[PDB]
C-alpha cells in the first residue's frame, strides 16, 4: 500500500513511441510530397467473445506440440506435470533396412523378428504410437544399465501403471537395435514437456512443449487437479550430473545413449546430463567418463542438447513422487528451458 | 398427437459462495446448497 | 492453486403406508380387533339354516 | 428405504433394508475451433489501415 521510494515501484506495479510513431506519420494527412506556398451460461458466452476481444486487441517464450498416440507405449496418466516425451520414427522399418547399414555376421533378421514380435505383443488405422516417454525408456534398460533397484524402482513404477511384457519386448528391441548399427537414436528425437494428455480409451491427444520454459504452462499447484509440475529426472539412477567441480553457470541439459557392444551384449544407457560446457565440450566429457568404447565398430554414444536451466541450483534428488503404489528416485529440476538442439555422435 | 406446441423452460445455476469458497479454500471440498444444509444441522440439535 | 470435490446431490426415498381399509380386498372380509384372543382356546359361529 | 411384510408361518422373518449408494460425475468437453486468415489480422486491430 504504496511506499517511501516510489520510482522503483511505478515500474515494478506495472509504448509511448509507438503513440509518438503514429503521431508523426499517422496523424499526420497526405504526407508526404510537398506543394509550395443467462446468469452463468450469458456471462460465460459474453466472456468468450469478449476474450476474443482482448486477445484481438493485441498481437516467445513458449510452443506447444500436440499429437494424437496410444497409450500401447508411453502413457500420458501414469506420467504427471512434468515429464520427457521421445519421439519415435517410421515403424516400418521393421529392420527394411537392417538388409543395409548392418554389417556382416549380423543376422539383420533379429530385428523383424524382435520388433513384429513386439507387434504381436501389444495393425495401422486410426491412429499410430508415437511418444515414448522417458519413464518406459528408465525401466526397459534399468537391468541393462549400471544401478539396479533405485532403477527397478523406475520399473515397478511402469509395470503397475503404464506391462512387462512390452518392457521385455520393447528391451528386446533395443538390444536388436543396438545390435544391428541402427541405434535407439536415429528414432527417438525429443517432443517436449507434456502439457496435457486428453485420453480416451486406447487413444491420447498429447499436448506438449516445442520448446520454451516449463514451468510458465497450466501451472497452477499442478496442472489440473494432478500434482505440481517439474521435470524431475526420474532416476537417482539417471540425472547423472557432471560439473562434480563447478562455477555459477547456466546448467544445461542433455539426453546421451551409452551403449554396449559386446562388453555387455549392446547395452543400452539412458540418461541426462547437467553441466556447464556448450556441447563443443560435451563430445569431450563424454570421452571420458566412460569406458564403453569396446569395439570387442566405435560409436559408444549419442547426444542432443535439450535444453537450459537457467539457474544453476534447482536440482533436487527426490526418491519421494508416487505414480501409483510404486516410488521412485525422483529428482526435481526447478525450471528449465527448452532448445530442441540435434543429435551429434560421429563416434 | 395432442398439442404441437409446450411449455417448456430455460437453465438452473449452480455457484460457491459465501461458505462454499471457505470451504473449497482451505479444505477443498463443496456441498450444493451448503447454506441450508449446514444450518439445517444446525437447526436439527437445537430443537 | 484452488481444485476441489464437490457433492452434487442427496436423494432419499419415501416409504408408501399402505392401510387395508383403503383397498379392494378389504370387502371380502369382516374385521374387528380382539385384543384378548392370546387369551382365548376356542372360538366359534353358530351358522344354523 | 424398502418396505417389509410381515409374514407368519415358517418363514425368515423380515428386517428393514436400507441401502446408500453414491455415483461419480462423468467428466467431458466438448470443443470447436473457427479461425482468421492471415489477412484479417492486422485489418482488424487496424494495422493496415
Amino acid at each position: 500500500t504504496k511506499p517511501l521510494p516510489t520510482a522503483p515501484m511505478a515500474w515494478a506495479e506495472s509504448s509511448p513511441r509507438e503513440l509518438a510513431g503514429h503521431a508523426p506519420l499517422r496523424r499526420v494527412l497526405r504526407p508526404p510530397i510537398a506543394r509550395r506556398d443467462t446468469r452463468a451460461t450469458r456471462d460465460d458466452t459474453e466472456q468468450a467473445v469478449d476474450k476474443i476481444l482482448r486477445g484481438a486487441r493485441r498481437a516467445p517464450r513458449y510452443h506447444l506440440t500436440r499429437q494424437v498416440t496410444l497409450t500401447d507405449l508411453c502413457q500420458p496418466n501414469a506420467e504427471r506435470a512434468g515429464a520427457l516425451l521421445l519421439a519415435l520414427r517410421h515403424p516400418t522399418d521393421l529392420p527394411h533396412l537392417a538388409r543395409h547399414r548392418a554389417p556382416p555376421g549380423r543376422q539383420t533378421e533379429r530385428l523383424a523378428e524382435a520388433w513384429g514380435q513386439l507387434l504381436e505383443a501389444s495393425e495401422s488405422g486410426c491412429a499410430r504410437a508415437g511418444l515414448v516417454s522417458f519413464n518406459f525408456l528408465v525401466a526397459a534398460c534399468t537391468a541393462a544399465y549400471d544401478a539396479r533397484d533405485a532403477a527397478e524402482a523406475v520399473r515397478a513404477h511402469i509395470t503397475t501403471n503404464y506391462a512387462g511384457a512390452r518392457l521385455d519386448r520393447f528391451s528386446e528391441c533395443l538390444r536388436a537395435m543396438v545390435h544391428t548399427h541402427v541405434f535407439p537414436h536415429e528414432v527417438m528425437r525429443f517432443f517436449g514437456g507434456l502439457v496435457s494428455w486428453v485420453t480416451q480409451d486406447e487413444l491420447a491427444s498429447v499436448t506438449a512443449v516445442c520448446s520454451g520454459p516449463q514451468e510458465a504452462t497450466h501451472t497452477g499447484h499442478p496442472g489440473r487437479p494432478c500434482s505440481a509440475v517439474t521435470i524431475p529426472a526420474c532416476a537417482f539412477v539417471d540425472l547423472d550430473a557432471e560439473l562434480c567441480l563447478g562455477g555459477p553457470g547456466a546448467a544445461f541439459l542433455y539426453l546421451v545413449f551409452t551403449y554396449r557392444q559386446c562388453r555387455d551384449q549392446e547395452l543400452c544407457c539412458v540418461y541426462v546430463v547437467k553441466s556447464q560446457l556448450p556441447p563443443r565440450g560435451l563430445e569431450a566429457a563424454l570421452e571420458r567418463l566412460f569406458g564403453r568404447l569396446r569395439i570387442t565398430t566405435c560409436t559408444y554414444a549419442a547426444f542432443a542438447e535439450l535444453g537450459v536451466m537457467p539457474d544453476d541450483s534447482p536440482r533436487c534428488l527426490h526418491r519421494t513422487e508416487r505414480f501409483g503404489a510404486v516410488g521412485v528416485p525422483v529428482v526435481i529440476l526447478e525450471g528449465v528451458v527448452w532448445r530442441p538442439g540435434g543429435w551429434r555422435a560421429c563416434a | 398427437e395432442d398439442t404441437e406446441a409446450d411449455v417448456p423452460v430455460t437453465y438452473g445455476e449452480m455457484v460457491l459462495n459465501g461458505a462454499n469458497l471457505v470451504t473449497a479454500l482451505v479444505m477443498g471440498k463443496a456441498v450444493r446448497s451448503l447454506d441450508d444444509v449446514g444450518r439445517h444441522l444446525l437447526d436439527m440439535q437445537e430443537e | 492453486d484452488v481444485e476441489f470435490d464437490a457433492l452434487l446431490g442427496s436423494y432419499c426415498n419415501t416409504l408408501s403406508l399402505v392401510r387395508f381399509l383403503e383397498l379392494g380386498l378389504s370387502v371380502a372380509c369382516v374385521c374387528t380387533k380382539f385384543p384378548e384372543l392370546a387369551y382365548m382356546n376356542e372360538g366359534r359361529v353358530q351358522f344354523e339354516v | 428405504h424398502q418396505p417389509l411384510i410381515a409374514r407368519d408361518g415358517p418363514h425368515p422373518v423380515e428386517q428393514p433394508v436400507h441401502n446408500y449408494m453414491t455415483k461419480v460425475i462423468d467428466r467431458r468437453a466438448l470443443n470447436a475451433a473457427f479461425s482468421l486468415a492471415t489477412e484479417a489480422i492486422a485489418l482488424l486491430t487496424g494495422e493496415a489501415l
